[PDB]
């Protein structure tokens, strides 16, 4: 099994277009969900509120959808609740809450469109195992 | 002086390593044995057998390389390589876990092989043959856990494969399928193992803090002579100290060097008898009036009902993966876990 | 002279035990903690070990067996808290939170830190050389891991080692759990001193014993040749050397005596100094080596190695222990 | 003491690396050759990293019969490895 | 020469042993050895600040010096942000530099300079057994210590103060204008049990008793540096000692093996002089950040924190320590003690107060939480975050745990060492280090036991 | 009788232990 | 004055010359990318 382009392949917006992620876009935006979101995001759960996940299932259940790369890179500047009605940039780390979050402060928009890739493309190849938590380890 | 004569002289001429009779059967297999682990820990998979990666060809390190055990439904095949299932194929040999039967074979013939060079060796020195004895227990030990466990079970797949996480993975599986640190032989194996390393210490030690002055340097192994006719230590220093120390203490030089032969080789033969136990399954797993009282008691908790909720946790958790061949299916909601965690 | 007379028994060398100073610090500690140790492994009542009004029952009179018997360690409620009898109410809520295990922990500590000193003080009487203390104070260094260093990182007496043989195999298996000891490489050096001990004591004996010079008949024990305080050497050290030189290969061969048994003091000492360091330094939660999931593929799917099946267990202890104990996704301590 | 040249006398010597700055590289570089070349994975059956898996399988090659395991083999080899 | 086993006695591998007597040569293997350490130090600074990302924690960067120097309130502002960072390169800089002064000295003594001092001075040479020399040479280096300590108090009270996390508004750089001169309070610390709850003098909890603290210390170091320089050893410690290199040399060791338990349990509990800004949180932190996080997140989805029950029948959120204060449930009750800036806010006279909880965390409090949270001092040998279960995906382990675990094994051995050379100086003073002699064996001359 | 059958055999090691160390055969130097 | 070829040549040969192969194989193991 490779790293195929059908595989980085994730669907763009909520309309139904898709982006084809390059391999090199893909390994930095694994590198960058190291160094910004793994240290609660790791393995696709949330370890400050595992209720929620990483899943596409649940990104996609989310209000509003965020199982694209235009609705994660929104999450990534404007970040919500699940059903949108509340705005928690002071305790999520955002664009706009870049001064509290420091690591956000030098993410441009390729980064956070490499992040939403990484985000996308790692249930495609890990299964249940992203978003599982210790059963699937 | 005939053919067997001569080559009986030329095996046992004094050379860097000495060879002799038993050399013969020792070289070539513990050779091949030594070479089979190393060629399975750097080239050879175990994705067919386990479905693991186990060689630094796959990316695995020194801890996690393994020359696995064959799968299971090969049962207790030999797996010869010109055996019906590789038919003389190698690279499928190495592919079915062939290695480990080579490696598992090669190295009891190597063992044989070398308490022979023992016995040999003994008697061209004139010296008695303790040594030997003293490498029964290690013998016993191998052939337990290596063959006669296996044997006992369904298939080698149950055997330890020749590796450090591997043979990590089989001690954790022994806690939580057998109960193996509740039984009683495996105790004695524990007691043999530490008061063999206890006597190690401290009679080095002793013998190292009771030295006569036998020299002027501060460093003292040059005092020593390989002749000399006298004891290097006072024995009877070192027998009063331990006496008020202690309370009690050696006072028989050969006694004490028996003892120290004596305590790890009987803890390893304790231990392979345990572990034959093991391969029958006739484990020392529960207490039974214990089970009693916890059944009809909800309120009854000793340390020994914790490893056994322990020993569920590591069947149901590692079932599926440490034994691919049952297809096991366990449901998220069957794995037993405590709250939270 | 009172106290010079008193000074005179505590150091003399003709007590049939020594005493010493430092042995007047070790026996009121270590008959304590003996005393306490029986009196409670007999007789104690349930202790509420994790904190969550769940007592285990550890003594003999209450349901245990001597495999299954421990001396309960103290209350998760506690803590690091000092816990002496007189800082309960009663001795029933001293008994209820696990006080004994706290006094005798603490007494057989100080005991055996001065049953160290007292090898030294003996030595230093007998004009020894000084150092068996030295190889004494690895299983010393041991205890104060299991016992002391162990709850001192993870923050409760209550994870220290129960004094019982099943509550010590519920201690090992936690630890595996929650520190993966046998991935760590001073666990490894400790288990190669353990391993090489064994070895090393039964090869010297062997090679001693193969080597002893005919003072005897076959109807008498080989013992009876050697007489205590004899000057001459029971056995020929050149044929043993042979033996083993032509075994392996001459220059794997001690023929120094004193270089020997200095190898065989110092294995196993160092060894178990790894590992107790080991535990210490797992007592701070730097833990045994990590590959889960670090072999990866083309793709990105993981391909599991022995460490992921080891991973699986741990994940099985892990989930089982305490079971009731934890509120909380992450097992910070 | 046995009759062989010491390995000090023998290590020192220029013959010894005159003979053995050739030998010792070419034995590296054929190891680093039979790896490099790929000859490894051919000759053990080793998967490469593209190996393990069909592209859309996340079941496992596991043999599951004794005397058909070398068909069974092939036949998971034949499955685009 | 005295550079071989025959003429000193001395095997190689106890080669530095042939230094004992000659004061020149040791006095070279002291400074290059200093010269060794100060290298470290700025080599090691230099190569954290190369690699150092500025907007990043530096407990997740794995700094252990440029730490060291963020607490002194250099290069740091509020809240442990990263201002400037030239003040490491200095220190750095000035390290190697010195560093090689240091190096040049040792060589320089060590194979060029004379090997014995005696004859060229009387000031600096010295024999091990003139108590009256060895007493000044200590009070000299306690001079030197206690104008260190006085160091440190001139940073904190004179030349911009030091870090402070308990600083009101978040932690900030603050001058400490009041230290703590009460001897009750300076050395009420020492007489402080070590146990939980009262934690000895790892539990100092404000600059101004450090500051304090260490005026203290820095007065009775130069009062007892004249004191050794002035007088002799009296007949009590003279007959309670032996006088020499070795024996003074085991001291030191058992002394050094004290002070790196100390300091591992300082570093692995005190947060004050170690901030948690800069070091991470400690364990007991980590734990009760855990605790207030899911009491915040299941605040916010309704729970009633305060009547919530867990499994065992003890509050899931809140509970009561053994004293009845009001305290975080679960396994962390174990960390009740626990004293940090981010959650003193919500602690009244009785502990956790349910009002302050329902209504006064602020976002800061829950970014803090979550933060210590999910930065726990647990990881692998490797590297690793998280517990022995977790994946590869975190390259996380605490300062706090590297510096711990180094300094206990270090503390251990140095107490090892200690005991080898106090052993080895008693039985040498005593004249049997080499060994029994055979005529003159002691056990011999004396009665049996039975 | 369990109980009774364990403290039993741990008393009669502790005698045995007093036996051994005060009621030894004393070494003697030859 | 001393033969070259013995038996310890033969022994050391054959656990060298494997050794320095395999050292060769496993360094040329630690450049293979995924
Ligand atoms: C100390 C001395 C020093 C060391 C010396 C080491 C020398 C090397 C020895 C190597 C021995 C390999 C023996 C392999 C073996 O045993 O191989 C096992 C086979 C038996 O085969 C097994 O047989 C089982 C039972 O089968 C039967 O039952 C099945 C279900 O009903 C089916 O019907 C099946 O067709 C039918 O045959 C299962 O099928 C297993 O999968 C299959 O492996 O026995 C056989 O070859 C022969 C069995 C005769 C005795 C040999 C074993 C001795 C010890 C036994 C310990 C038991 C505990
Ligand atoms: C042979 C082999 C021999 C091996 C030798 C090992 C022996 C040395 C072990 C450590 C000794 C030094 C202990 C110490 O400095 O002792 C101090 C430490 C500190 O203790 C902790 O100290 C803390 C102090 O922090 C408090 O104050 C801080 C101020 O910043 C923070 O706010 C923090 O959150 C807050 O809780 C708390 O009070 C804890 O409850 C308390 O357990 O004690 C502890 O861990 C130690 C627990 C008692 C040990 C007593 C044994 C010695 C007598
Ligand atoms: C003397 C040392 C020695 C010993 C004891 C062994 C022992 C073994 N080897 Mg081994 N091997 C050795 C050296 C040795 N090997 C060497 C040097 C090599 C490298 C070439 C190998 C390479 C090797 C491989 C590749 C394999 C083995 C295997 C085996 C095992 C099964 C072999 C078998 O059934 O044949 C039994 C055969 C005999 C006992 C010979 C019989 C001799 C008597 C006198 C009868 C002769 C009859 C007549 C004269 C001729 C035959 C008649 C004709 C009609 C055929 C066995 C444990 C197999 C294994 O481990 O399986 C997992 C395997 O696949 N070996
Ligand atoms: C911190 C480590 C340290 C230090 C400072 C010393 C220092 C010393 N050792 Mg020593 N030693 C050490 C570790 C150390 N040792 C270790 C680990 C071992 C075990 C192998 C030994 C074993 C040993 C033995 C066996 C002996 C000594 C002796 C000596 C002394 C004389 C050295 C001499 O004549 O060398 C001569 C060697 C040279 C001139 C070679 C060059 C060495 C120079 C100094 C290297 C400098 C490199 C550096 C980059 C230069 C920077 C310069 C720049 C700053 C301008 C000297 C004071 C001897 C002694 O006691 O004297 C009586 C002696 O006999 N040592
Ligand atoms: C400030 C501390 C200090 C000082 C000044 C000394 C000084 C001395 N020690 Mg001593 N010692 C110390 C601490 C210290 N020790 C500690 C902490 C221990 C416990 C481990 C010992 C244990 C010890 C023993 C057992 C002996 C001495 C001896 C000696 C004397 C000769 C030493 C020599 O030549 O070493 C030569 C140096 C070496 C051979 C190198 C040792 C290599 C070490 C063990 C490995 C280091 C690993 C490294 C840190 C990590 C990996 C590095 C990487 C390269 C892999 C000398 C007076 C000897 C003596 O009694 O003489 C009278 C002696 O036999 N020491
Ligand atoms: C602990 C450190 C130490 C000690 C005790 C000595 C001791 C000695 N050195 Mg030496 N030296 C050292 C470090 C040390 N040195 C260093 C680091 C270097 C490298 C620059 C040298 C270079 C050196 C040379 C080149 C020579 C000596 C000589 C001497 C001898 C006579 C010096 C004299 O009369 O000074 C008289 C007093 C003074 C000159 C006053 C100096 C005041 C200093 C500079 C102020 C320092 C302030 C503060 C205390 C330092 C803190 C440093 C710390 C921050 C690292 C004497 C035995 C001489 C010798 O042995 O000839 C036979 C000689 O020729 N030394
Ligand atoms: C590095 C520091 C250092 C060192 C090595 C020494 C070394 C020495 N001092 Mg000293 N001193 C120092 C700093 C130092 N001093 C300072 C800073 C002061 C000023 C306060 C003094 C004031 C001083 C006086 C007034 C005297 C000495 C004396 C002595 C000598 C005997 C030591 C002795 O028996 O005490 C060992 C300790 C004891 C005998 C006390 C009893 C032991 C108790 C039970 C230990 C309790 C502590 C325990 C470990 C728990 C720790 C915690 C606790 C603090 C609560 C010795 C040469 C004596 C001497 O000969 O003067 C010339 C003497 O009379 N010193
Ligand atoms: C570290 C300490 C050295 C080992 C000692 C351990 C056992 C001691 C307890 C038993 C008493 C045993 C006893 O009484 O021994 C005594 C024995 C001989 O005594 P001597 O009096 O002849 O020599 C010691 C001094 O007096 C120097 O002359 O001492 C030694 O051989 C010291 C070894 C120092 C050699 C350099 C130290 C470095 C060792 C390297 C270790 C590498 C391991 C790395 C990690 C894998
Ligand atoms: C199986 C087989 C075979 C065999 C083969 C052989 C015999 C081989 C060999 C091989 C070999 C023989 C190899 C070798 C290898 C080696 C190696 C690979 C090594 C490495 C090493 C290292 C890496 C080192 C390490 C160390 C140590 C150990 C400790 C510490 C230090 C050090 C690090 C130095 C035959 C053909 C018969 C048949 C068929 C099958
Ligand atoms: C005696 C002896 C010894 C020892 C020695 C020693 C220990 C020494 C020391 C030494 C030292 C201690 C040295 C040091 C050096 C240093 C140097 C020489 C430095 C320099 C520096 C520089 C050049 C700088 C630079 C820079 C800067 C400015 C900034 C940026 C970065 C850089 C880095 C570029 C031994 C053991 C061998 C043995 C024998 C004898
Ligand atoms: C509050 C504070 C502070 C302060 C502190 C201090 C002020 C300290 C001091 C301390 C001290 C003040 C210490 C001392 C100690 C002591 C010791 C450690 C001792 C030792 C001793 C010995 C070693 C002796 C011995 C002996 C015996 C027992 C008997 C007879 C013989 C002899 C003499 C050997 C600081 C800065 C942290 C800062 C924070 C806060
Ligand atoms: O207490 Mn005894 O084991 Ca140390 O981790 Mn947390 O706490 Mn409980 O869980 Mn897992
Ligand atoms: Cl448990
Ligand atoms: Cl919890
Ligand atoms: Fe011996």
């Amino acid at each position: 099994a490779e790293l195929t382009p059908e595989v980085l392949t994730v669907p763009l917006n909520s309309e139904g277009k898709t982006i084809t992620l390059t391999e090199k876009q893909y390994l930095e935006g694994k590198r960058l969900f190291q160094y910004a979101c793994a240290s609660c995001h790791v393995g696709g759960i949330t370890k400050t509120n595992p209720s929620l996940d990483l899943r596409t299932e649940t990104l996609a259940l989310a209000t509003p959808p965020r199982d694209n790369i235009e609705g994660l890179v929104d999450y990534m500047k404007n970040p919500t609740t699940y059903d949108g009605e509340q705005e928690i940039a002071e305790v999520h780390p955002s664009l706009r809450s870049a001064d509290i979050f420091p690591k956000m402060r030098n993410l441009t928009e390729k980064d956070l469109v490499a992040i939403a890739g990484h985000i996308l493309v790692e249930p495609k190849i890990l299964g249940d195992k992203w978003g599982g938590g210790k059963v699937y380890y | 002086r005939g053919w067997f004569d001569i080559l009986d002289d030329w095996l046992k001429r004094d050379r860097f390593v000495f060879v002799g009779w038993s050399g013969i059967l020792l070289f070539p297999c513990a050779y091949l044995a030594l070479g089979g682990w190393l060629t399975g820990t750097t080239f050879v998979t175990s994705w067919y057998t386990h479905g693991l990666a186990s060689s630094y060809l796959e990316g695995c390190n020194f801890l996690t390389v393994a020359v696995s055990t064959p799968a299971n439904s090969m049962g207790h095949s030999l797996l010869l390589l010109w055996g019906p299932e590789a038919q003389g194929d190698f690279t499928r040999w190495c592919q079915l876990g062939g290695l480990w039967t080579f490696i598992a074979l090669h190295g009891a013939f190597g063992l044989i092989g070398f308490m022979l060079r023992q016995f040999e060796i003994a008697r061209l020195v004139g010296v008695r043959p303790y040594n030997a004895i003293a490498f029964s227990a290690p013998i016993a030990v191998f052939v337990s856990v290596f063959l006669i466990y296996p044997l006992g079970q369904s298939s080698w797949f149950f055997a330890p494969s020749f590796g450090v996480a591997a043979i990590f993975r089989f001690l954790l599986f022994f806690q939580g399928f057998h109960n193996w640190t509740l039984n009683p032989f495996h105790m004695m194996g524990v007691a043999g193992v530490l008061g063999g390393a206890l006597l190690c210490a401290i009679h080095g030690a002793t013998v190292e803090n009771t030295l006569f002055q036998d020299g002027e340097g501060a460093s003292t192994f040059r005092a020593f002579n390989p002749t000399q006719a006298e004891e290097t230590y006072s024995m009877v220093t070192a027998n009063r100290f331990w006496s008020q120390i202690f309370g009690i203490a050696f006072s028989n030089k050969r006694w004490l060097h028996f003892f120290m032969l004596f305590v790890p080789v009987t803890g390893l033969w304790m231990s392979a008898i345990g572990v034959v136990g093991l391969a029958l399954n006739l484990r020392s797993y529960d207490f039974i009036s214990q089970e009693i009282r916890a059944a009809e008691d909800p309120e009854f908790e000793t340390f020994y009902t914790k490893n056994l909720l322990l020993n569920e946790g590591i069947r149901a958790w590692m079932a599926p993966q440490d034994q691919p061949h049952e297809n096991f299916v366990f449901p998220e909601e069957v794995l037993p876990r405590g709250n939270a965690l | 002279n009172l106290w010079e007379r008193f000074c005179n028994w505590v150091t003399s060398t003709d007590n049939r035990l020594y005493v010493g100073w430092f042995g007047v610090i070790m026996i009121p500690t270590l008959l304590a903690a003996t005393i306490c140790f029986v009196i409670a492994f007999i007789a104690a009542p349930p202790v509420d070990i994790d904190g969550i009004r769940e007592p285990v029952s550890g003594s003999l009179l209450y349901g245990n067996n001597i495999i299954t018997g421990a001396v309960v360690p103290s209350s998760n409620a506690i803590g690091l808290h000092f816990y002496p009898i007189w800082e309960a109410a009663s001795l029933d809520e001293w008994l209820y939170n696990g006080g004994p295990y706290q006094l005798i922990i603490f007494h057989f500590l100080l005991g055996a830190s001065c049953y160290m000193g007292r090898q030294w003080e003996l030595s230093y009487r007998l004009g020894m050389r000084p150092w068996i203390c030295v190889a004494y104070s690895a299983p010393l260094a041991s205890a104060f891991a299991v016992f002391l260093i162990y709850p001192i990182g993870q923050g409760s007496f209550s994870d220290g080692m129960p004094l019982g043989i099943s509550g010590t195999f519920n201690f090992m298996i936690v630890f595996q759990a929650e520190h993966n000891i046998l991935m760590h490489p001073f666990h490894q050096l400790g288990v190669a001193g353990v391993f090489g001990g064994a070895l090393f004591c039964a090869m010297h004996g062997s090679l001693v014993t193969s080597s002893l010079i005919r003072e005897t008949t076959e109807t008498e024990s080989a013992n009876y040749g050697y007489k205590f305080g004899q000057e001459e050497e029971t056995y020929n050290i050149v044929a043993a050397h042979g033996y083993f030189g032509r075994l392996i290969f001459q220059y794997a061969s001690f023929n120094n005596s004193r270089s020997l048994h200095f190898f065989l003091a110092a294995w196993p000492v160092v060894g178990v100094w790894f590992t107790a360091l080991g535990i210490s330094t797992m007592a701070f939660n730097l833990n045994g080596f990590n590959f889960n999931h670090s072999v990866i593929d083309a793709k990105g799917n993981v391909i599991n190695t022995w460490a992921d099946i080891i991973n699986r267990a741990n994940l099985g202890m892990e989930v089982m222990h305490e079971r009731n104990a934890h509120n909380f996704p992450l097992d910070l301590a | 003491t046995t009759g062989e040249r010491p390995f000090s006398d023998i290590i020192t010597s220029v013959r010894y690396w005159v003979i053995h700055s050739i030998t010792i590289p070419a034995l590296f570089i054929a190891g680093w050759l039979f790896v490099s070349t790929g000859l490894a994975y051919d000759v053990f059956g080793t998967p490469r990293p593209d190996s393990y898996y069909a592209q859309e399988q996340r079941s496992i090659p596991l043999v599951t019969d004794r005397f058909e395991a070398k068909q069974q083999v092939e036949t998971f080899l034949e499955q685009l490895k | 020469t005295n550079r071989d086993q025959e003429s000193s006695g001395f095997a190689w591998w106890a080669g530095n042993a042939r230094l004992i007597n000659l004061s020149g040569k040791l006095l070279g293997a002291h400074v290059a050895h200093a010269g060794l350490i100060v290298f470290w130090a700025g080599a090691m600074t230099l190569f954290e600040l190369a690699h150092f990302i500025p907007e990043k924690p530096m407990y997740e960067q794995g700094l252990i010096l440029i730490p060291h120097i963020a607490t002194l309130g250099w290069g740091v502002g509020p809240g442990g942000e990263v201002v400037d960072t030239f003040p490491f390169f200095v220190v750095g800089v000035v390290h190697l530099i010195s560093s090689a002064v240091l190096g040049f000295g040792g060589v320089y003594h060590a194979i060029r300079g004379p090997e014995t001092l005696e004859e060229y001075s009387s000031f600096f040479g010295y024999d091990w057994k003139d108590k009256n020399k060895m007493t000044t040479i200590l009070g000299f280096h306690l001079i030197v210590l206690g104008i260190g300590a006085l160091l440190l108090v001139a940073k904190a009270m004179f030349f911009g103060g030091l870090y402070d996390t308990w600083a009101p508004g978040g932690g900030d750089v603050r001058v400490i204008t009041n230290p703590t001169l009460d001897p009750r309070v300076i050395f009420g610390y020492l007489l402080k049990s070590p146990f939980g709850g009262e934690g000895w003098i790892v539990s100092v909890n404000n600059l101004e008793d450090v500051v304090g603290g260490h005026i203290w210390i820095g007065l009775i170091c130069i009062a007892g540096g004249i004191w050794h320089i002035l007088t002799t050893p009296f007949g009590w410690a003279r007959r309670a000692f032996i006088w020499s290199g070795e024996a003074y040399l085991s001291y030191s060791l058992g002394a050094l093996s004290m002070m790196g338990f100390i300091a591992t349990c300082f570093v692995w509990f005190n947060n004050t002089v170690y901030p948690s800004e800069f070091y991470g949180p400690t364990g007991p932190e980590a734990s009760q950040a855990q605790a207030m996080t899911f009491l915040i997140r299941d605040q916010k989805l309704g729970a009633n924190v305060g009547s919530a029950q867990g499994p065992t029948g003890l509050g899931k959120y809140l509970m009561r320590s053994p004293t009845g204060e009001i305290i975080f449930g679960g396994e962390t009750m174990r960390f009740w003690d626990f004293r940090g800036p981010w959650l003193e806010p919500l602690r009244g006279p009785n502990g956790l107060d349910l009002n302050k909880i329902k209504n006064d965390i602020q976002p800061w409090q829950e970014r803090r939480a979550a933060e210590y949270m999910t930065h726990a001092p647990l990881g692998s040998l490797n590297s690793v975050g998280g517990v022995a279960t977790e994946i590869n995906s975190v390259n996380f382990v605490s300062p706090r745990s590297w510096l711990a675990t180094s300094h206990f094994v270090l503390a251990f051995f140095f107490l090892v060492g200690h005991l080898w050379h106090a052993g080895r100086a008693r039985a040498a003073a005593a004249g049997f280090e080499k060994g029994i002699d055979r005529e003159s064996e002691p056990v011999l001359s004396m009665p049996s036991l039975d | 009788m369990e109980t009774i059958t364990y403290v039993f055999i741990f008393a009669c090691i502790i005698a045995l232990f007093f036996f051994a160390i005060f009621f030894r055969e004393p070494p003697r130097i030859t | 004055s001393y033969p070259i070829f013995t038996v310890r040549w033969v022994a050391v040969h054959t656990l060298a010359v494997p050794t320095i192969f395999f050292l060769g194989a496993i360094a040329a193991m630690q450049f293979i990318q995924r």
